């Protein structure tokens, strides 16, 4: 019928850092990491190493970066 | 010679381009002067010393 208290309990954080803000921002954080890594395949396209192993498999995109110089205009 | 491979002529025809011609090579075990035929790493020489 009546309260004369206030039953309450201590969060887990570490700092400004909680648990509870952690869990918010886990969703946003993942596509940031997503975001990242189109960003650097952007910047490596002209590496041949990259080219050889994740470029060129891709499908109406791949097949363009191919070079089909014939072996009698190559000096080296 | 390696730059006109695949801009007016072929590899293989630029070898025997190369070939036509004499360069100073390494001396030998005894430090003699040596001559070999041209490679396509060479520069087209010229007439006059
Ligand atoms: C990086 C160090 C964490 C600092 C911090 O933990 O900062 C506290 C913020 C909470 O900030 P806020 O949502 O209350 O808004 C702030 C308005 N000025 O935690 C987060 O951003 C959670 C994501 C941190 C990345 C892990
Ligand atoms: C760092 C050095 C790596 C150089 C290399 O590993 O590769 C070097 C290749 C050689 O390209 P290229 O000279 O054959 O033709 C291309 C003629 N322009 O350039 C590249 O990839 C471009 C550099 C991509 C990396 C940029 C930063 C990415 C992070």
């Amino acid at each position: 019928a009546y309260t004369s208290h206030l039953s309450s309990k201590t969060g887990l954080h570490f700092g400004r850092l909680s648990l509870r803000s952690l869990t918010a921002y886990a969703p946003n954080l993942m596509l940031w990491g997503g975001a990242s890594m189109l960003g650097l395949f952007v910047f490596t396209e002209g590496w041949p190493k990259f080219q050889d192993t994740l470029y060129k498999k891709i499908p109406l995109l791949g097949p363009t970066l191919e070079d089909h110089t014939p072996p009698e205009d190559k000096p080296n | 010679w390696r730059t006109l491979v695949g801009v007016s002529h072929t590899n293989e025809e630029v070898r025997n381009m190369a070939e036509e011609f004499e360069y100073d090579d390494e001396p030998d075990e005894q430090g003699n002067p040596k001559k070999r035929p041209g490679k396509l790493s060479d520069y087209i020489p010229g007439p006059y010393p």
